[PDB]
């Protein structure tokens, strides 16, 4: 049905290059242009190029001349977005984008994105820790001292969408992420059904699945 | 302000170099068009030129086995890579329907595809939302030209559009655009579509605001001075029209097939007036070489292509004449094979007193698209073939009464000069014609083979009279404005496929030598 | 080529024409676009062409301008447009516009307050958190204030407010009181009291270790 | 004094019974002539009339496998089973030359063999010597009945009698003979004759003391009053003339094939003078039975011949019309397939510039001597074919200006409407007559297909321009009076046999349908 | 060249029959009628028939009411005559014969005649007895008392010609005839050449070949 | 019909015209042939139609007539046409002519008279013959006389005279008197007395047993 699929949150020190992938399905792949955008926090939506799949050619934002390179695997129906001599300023979420038409960029098909974090400081795992409600009812987690972003919190493997507050990440005085994902449910149901946020985080492999219970 | 105006139209698949004639390419050093030699010399006008564009008139789909496999998907890829600025729909671009269109050159394409006179409904208009427009204002240096397309009126009679588009008056729909164009400060406006010479020159003549009209349909070749090639000049290039208000606007077409490439210097005012105007169309001859990168890509796509080029079907040792200068103008050998085929093919054996059920044959010329060369040891391959009929159609057999083909051989020549696809081709018929008169009356003869004889001999044709007649599918539907056929037959039957039945008897006849023996007479 | 957008953030009351522009620093045509942004996802094109609108984009959306003023609609607002559109040129090469934040202007809505005490699980790292929360409320106007004891904290504790709710058009404000494992556990009655337009008296909500 | 005169012309080997046309017998039932019908009839008359002869007017020979196998053995054998009294000489009984006449037929004749118009020359003399006479006088009853002879002067040029035997002038060879014969106090005279209706009145008109002519040649159908089969009478039977010297002299002759007997009542007074003539020819049809004897007799016969019908060369879906009728008068189809497969195995492939080496064919309609019958399945065999073309002859290519050919055109139709020979079939050529001017200006159109070109098309006839033709080599030697053809041509080639050429032709097609399309035209 | 071979003579009984062969070669015996006629000591060719070999029709002479068939063996060349119920009348040389075509009786091909003898009488073989030259010359030889009529007399095996009469033969009174063949040669010969006469009768199987010598 | 043929028997000189006639009993047309006959062989076809010549006929032999009157002539009498000549008609049933014995005149030529005795051999059977030879003589009337010793002999001895030639038109004759052995051994000399236009005096041959 036409989707775009993107390889996932990297973290790189300044100075390195990052390659991210885009798995185009639904469609014939070497037929379209494939761009890549990207969007730095409060920075405005910024073009990074695009490539004709079918040469492997393609055109740059000047920006970036010389940083970027882009290629493709035509068997795999996959584009590639190499971003070299990693600035802090490349912190940015990476998208894969195709038109409507071949014609003009009017981006009816995106990727989900990627998430690029270039810092120089140390990747660490977050500690999930239960929020008890105490005795219509609220329960929660606490995913304290993580680097880098994003974390990202399901409850009962994703399946529990209502109620449901992932409450967005705060940067501490340590230099570490500290997050608050919440539920509202009937207290009547606190002694049957149970609670598991599903905790992830990419970069350091961190794969959690804490158990929530009173008092 | 100089523009350089560059176009194509009605190139009918032939994406390789083809021989003069426009049929396979067999003596490469003698070859013509193609899109690599095209590419080089479009590349060459853009390096000498500083404003141009690329332009088409539509009718790149339908004429060679190149579309026949790749079903559009070719002319959007090498479209693409000659980067065409704009193209015009023609109307064998719905040749596969609507669906045919919209995948793959459609949603493929690297530039805008126009119209403007065709409006979609139902649930298509949603469909095809954005896919083609009206217009497109391009950039072109530090100015802009508006282009505005346009498709013939007659598409639903040649092509298969369906029932969901409408098919607008083509003045009447490019008035408006014209005139909303010139209120967001475009002063530079080029006509660019697939209608025929007379249409474009009543868009020139009426739609005000047009400075300039490019072309297709008509296959009109237009020259100013001595031609390079065999083709006969129409009138001169360009070809200038006085408008209702006053204007010289120019018309330029360029020919078809490839072969040329449309050339014109356009000096423009301040105020987006013409001044000036002056070009010819360049041949397109082994002169300029072929793009080494574009040829080897077109290599690359041919592979898929090579397992039809293969197997002789049978032998002639005469030119079979497919040209349009001749199937859509006068009797053609191509057109006399065909419906001897066409006969061949229904020979039935019953009833004493009928040497056979059907005599009579009648195809129109529109339907014979490729001539085919007898000097290559005079083979026919399935190829070869599929270039003179690609449609996939069928060869029908209908129940007319005399006064229904007597209308239907009045149609064929109503407006006879224009090279427009309904003059008819025949068998088992021998038709006079005196074109110095009234259209509806220029038929002065009209004598048909006898079926219920034992000896087969001609004898006037009977008004009240019901006769048996092969025909395609496509003028039993009523194609081609034979509308008479569909509404007054009073049987029709589906017959077997149009390139079998004339590969049957190729084979069957093993070396062929058709003439023209004088079915069809003038004055 | 550079793509202004004015107004920049604006709120506007469900069912109300909401109109927002993107000025370009020179002539684009028609070659415009303009795309909704929620939080976490990828943007989705609404309107291509400067008026000609994507395909299950929905009627009340609309979009108008020849080049340099643009103009999009919202012509009956509905709690779902709660996101951040972008307009954009395919000209000359491609820019972006900076971006307007559409906010839901709703009747004020009191939050239900919540006190989480620190697990024993978090007693082994050496420092305790204390969250308070605050569950779909409107305006976003909100002071949270923490109590150790009586004595009111104004160093530690960091505050998180969700994006307004799709359905509801509720905020919700999450603040985590931060001590050492020792500070903590010297005092007894930790409190979180909050203040808001929805809130008749500043409602208060307590634990004890 | 009484005599019933009995007559048959034109048998050409139909010793078998035949179908209504001439053609090979299929439904027995509907079958007419044959040697054992007509010897039921003939002992019938023989019982009922006191004085009986019976005569026949030449062309004996050629026709059949019959002729093509027993060479005149057959001709003798059931001539004298039948016991004929008299017997002029035809112009087909020199077809295998003067030794093909004088063994079988000549030395096995149980009957006399006339002349009187032909006088042996050199070697000859002495060999032919009494074998053939000017007349002879035959005991009728009480009476003697003198019956004198006549052969066509044109035989030279449509047979072969070879350079020793003259043909002098009818008229002037049978005055002295007649004077003779009532010298010999012989008052009853009949002229038995193979030269033609035209001659055979003008020997009436002319020759004084002939009491009765009876001829053939022409194979012309007399009757009086409503006829019995499909033949169309050329007047009453007898036929009346008025001599030079005022008497009434009846004139007979019994269409062909031996599908009637020519019967005619004669009284005379006692000078030997014409006081009484009626008559009508008897058609021969299944009414009368078949002698049982005759028909065992012709079956052994048959078993030596049926090696010509053991297999089909291909089908005819149409009816092969090579009837004199038509094919002497005007276009017919079988003389259309003919030069259709006269063209086609002259197929050359050698040099551009020329699609075919040659594009015309002409074949006179006395080449073409039976037509098919497309009803039982549409089987064509060897035997059907050699009654179309038995005289072993070749299909030559020739050199000819177009002034030679336009006289060939000329002399074609020179004395039209006689059913002679010189009528021409044709291939690749369109001709238009006006047969109301005067002789040697009647051919008012000649179009010619082209061969220096690549697609075959017509244009006018030019009269210093070389033509390539493919004709038979009978027309190549002078035949049927073309000496402009042998004395004007620039080169000539033999080629392949007649009948193979034509078997081959049908063959390759498998099943053939020859229209009558318009190649001759009249006014 | 067309050649017709008969039977060989015949001595028959009054009362008796007789079949007499024609042998044909030179043309198709079977497409030509074939005719026999007699030849009678001083009583004119008379006709007895003709036959058609093809079918074995026939036409006879009425005088021979009944008596003769005429008949052929098609596949021999052979054609047949029969004449029964033999009187003395029928001492005749049998012919067949055919015309020069076959439309009129003008025979141009004869057979060499079959001579039939029709006797109630014997058989006697000759007496062969020299005439001696008595002292240009003449010689020979009295073939004395012999009834069946077929005789022939040769000098020296046939080859000597010259100078030979051999008279026709008499009935004497006994009903025996009675030959002399004679030959003159010159005197000089006498004494330096010899001569025999060679006698020979079919009908009784006769051969004398008799030495003639002086005085 | 009956053929009747005049002269019946004719004598003519080397090279005479000689002319021989056939009538018809009824009209025959020219329904007539000719033909010559040597004594031991078969006729000779020489004209059919009444006056057509046979191949190889010479052209001295002629025929005429229609109907009835028919001639046969020879323009110049070889001594090879010495025959007997027949005329035919084949117009109703098939009749032939009595014929016409042809002899040639010639010279008059004297016979050479000889005498032979009878053989020892023939003195077995009881008989004697005595043989008398006249041979090559023209005309061919000539007298034989027999004398036994001298009476002459009035009843035995019989007479045989050749057909005339081809090359020399003479005739030989042979007359044989035969007496018993005992009448024969009874008398002396036995004579031959030979009567000839050619000779002077009645020539004499005598023997003596
Ligand atoms: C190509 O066409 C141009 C224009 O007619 C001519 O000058 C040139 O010779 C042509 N070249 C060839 C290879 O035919
Ligand atoms: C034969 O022909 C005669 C007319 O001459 C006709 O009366 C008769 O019916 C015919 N017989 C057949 C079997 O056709
Ligand atoms: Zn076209
Ligand atoms: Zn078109
Ligand atoms: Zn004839
Ligand atoms: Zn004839």
């Amino acid at each position: 049905q036409i989707q775009l699929v993107q390889s996932g949150a990297e973290v790189k020190k300044p100075g390195a290059s990052v390659k991210v992938s885009c798995k185009a399905s639904g469609y014939t792949f070497a037929s379209y242009n494939m761009y890549w955008v990207r969007q730095a926090p409060g920075q405005r939506l910024e073009w990074i190029g695009y490539i004709d799949p079918y040469n492997g050619g393609s055109s740059y934002n000047q920006k970036f001349k010389g940083r970027v390179t882009l290629t493709r695997d035509k068997s795999a129906s996959t584009a590639y977005m190499e971003l070299s001599s990693l600035r802090s300023e490349d912190t940015a979420v990476y998208y894969c984008a195709r038109g409507y038409n071949n014609y003009k960029a009017w981006f009816a098909y995106w990727g989900q994105g990627t998430l690029v974090t270039v810092s120089s400081a140390s990747t660490k795992g977050p500690s999930v820790f239960p929020l008890a409600p105490s005795s219509t009812a609220a329960l929660g987690c606490l995913v304290k001292d993580y680097f880098p972003e994003p974390v990202t919190v399901s409850w009962n493997s994703g399946a529990l969408t209502s109620g449901v507050h992932t409450f967005p990440a705060v940067l501490q005085s340590s230099g570490l992420y500290s997050l608050s994902s919440v539920v509202t449910v009937p207290s009547s149901s606190l002694g049957t059904q149970t609670y598991i946020c599903n905790v992830n985080h990419k970069p350091s492999n961190t794969k959690v699945d804490k158990r929530v219970e009173p008092k | 302000w100089e523009l350089t105006i560059l176009h194509t139209n009605d190139v009918h698949s032939r994406l390789e170099q083809t021989s003069e004639d426009s049929s396979k390419c067999v003596n490469a050093s003698r070859c013509m068009g193609g899109v690599a030699r095209l590419f080089t010399k479009v590349q060459q006008i853009r390096r000498a030129e500083p404003n141009v564009l690329l332009l088409d008139a539509g009718d790149q789909y339908q004429g060679t086995i190149w579309f026949t496999v790749y079903k559009g998907a070719e002319v959007a890829h090498f479209m693409n890579a000659l980067r065409y600025d704009a193209m015009a729909l023609g109307n064998h671009e719905f040749d596969n329907g609507v669906e045919g269109l919209i995948e793959p050159l459609l949603k493929e394409a690297k530039f805008p595809i126009l119209s403007a006179n065709i409006k979609a409904k139902g649930p298509l208009a949603s469909q095809i939302s954005g896919l083609y427009l009206p217009y497109k204002v391009l950039p072109v240096g530090d100015e802009v030209v508006g282009i505005v397309g346009y498709t013939s009126k007659e598409t639903p009679f040649l092509s298969n559009p369906g029932t969901n588009l409408v098919f607008e008056d083509e003045i009447t729909a490019l008035q408006p655009e014209v005139d909303k164009l010139k209120t967001l400060n475009v002063n530079k406006i080029i006509a660019l579509g697939h209608s025929g010479f007379e249409m474009d020159k009543l868009i020139a003549q009426k739609v005000r605001g047009v400075d300039v009209v490019v072309g297709g349909h008509s296959n009109t070749f237009l020259y100013t001075g001595n031609p390079p090639s065999k083709e006969v000049p129409a009138g001169k290039y360009p070809f200038i029209v006085t408008s209702d208000d006053g204007r010289k606007v120019p018309v330029v077409q360029a020919y078809a097939f490839g072969k040329y490439l449309g050339y014109l210097k356009i000096e423009f005012d301040e105020r987006g007036n013409v001044i000036s105007s002056h070009g010819n169309p360049i041949l397109l001859n082994s002169s300029i070489p072929e793009d080494p990168s574009i040829k080897a890509d077109i290599n690359k796509w041919r592979i898929k292509l090579d397992n039809y080029s293969t197997q002789e079907l049978g032998k002639t040792i005469v030119y079979l004449d497919g040209s349009s200068q001749s199937c859509r103008f006068r009797e053609c050998n191509m057109g006399n094979l065909i419906c001897d085929a066409m006969i061949n093919n229904n020979l039935r054996h019953t009833d004493e007193m009928f040497w056979n059920h059907v005599s009579m044959c009648i195809l129109n010329g529109g339907g014979i698209r490729s001539p085919i060369d007898e000097r290559n040891n005079g083979t026919i391959t399935w190829e070869n073939l599929a270039a003179v009929l690609p449609f996939g159609g069928t060869f029908d057999l209908v129940q007319l009464k005399g006064s229904t083909l007597k209308k239907a051989f009045e149609h064929s020549v109503h407006r006879y000069g224009q090279s427009t696809g309904e003059f008819l081709q025949v068998g088992g018929i021998h038709v006079v014609y005196d074109l110095s008169r009234k259209p509806g009356d220029r038929v002065v003869k009209l004598d048909v083979l006898c079926t219920k004889c034992r000896v087969p001999s001609y004898d006037p044709l009977k008004m009240d009279e019901v006769y048996k007649v092969i025909l395609p599918n496509f003028l039993a539907n009523g194609g081609d404005g034979f509308q008479m056929i569909k509404d007054e037959l009073l049987r029709h039957d589906s017959g077997d496929q149009d390139i079998n039945v004339v590969s049957t008897y190729i084979s069957k006849m093993k070396v062929i030598y058709p003439a023209v023996e004088g079915r069809i007479k003038h004055h | 080529i550079q793509m202004t957008q004015s107004p920049s953030s604006l709120s506007a009351s469900v069912g109300d024409r909401v109109t927002i522009t993107c000025k370009a620093s020179q002539s684009v045509t028609n070659d415009v676009a303009w795309y909704q942004q929620k939080p976490g996802k990828a943007p989705k094109l609404l309107i291509y062409y400067a008026s000609n609108r994507y395909t299950g984009v929905p009627s009340r959306f609309s979009g108008s301008g020849y080049g340099t003023d643009f103009t999009f609609t919202i012509s009956s607002l509905q709690p779902e447009d709660i996101a951040t559109y972008y307009c954009q040129q395919d000209y000359s090469s491609l820019t972006f516009g900076q971006g307007t934040k559409l906010e839901i202007k709703r009747t004020v809505a009191a939050p239900s307050v919540f006190i989480f005490p620190p697990s024993d699980e978090q007693l082994k790292s050496g420092t305790a958190s204390v969250v308070c929360l605050l569950n779909n409320f409107y305006p976003r106007e909100a002071k949270v204030q923490w109590k150790v004891d009586n004595a009111l904290q104004s160093g530690n504790s960091q505050e998180s407010v969700t994006e307004q709710d799709s359905k509801d058009s509720t905020y919700s404000l999450s603040s985590t009181l931060t001590l050492s494992k020792a500070d903590y556990e010297k005092h007894k009655v930790y409190a979180c009291e909050v203040t808001h337009q929805g809130l008749s008296s500043p409602v208060t909500k307590s634990f004890n270790r």
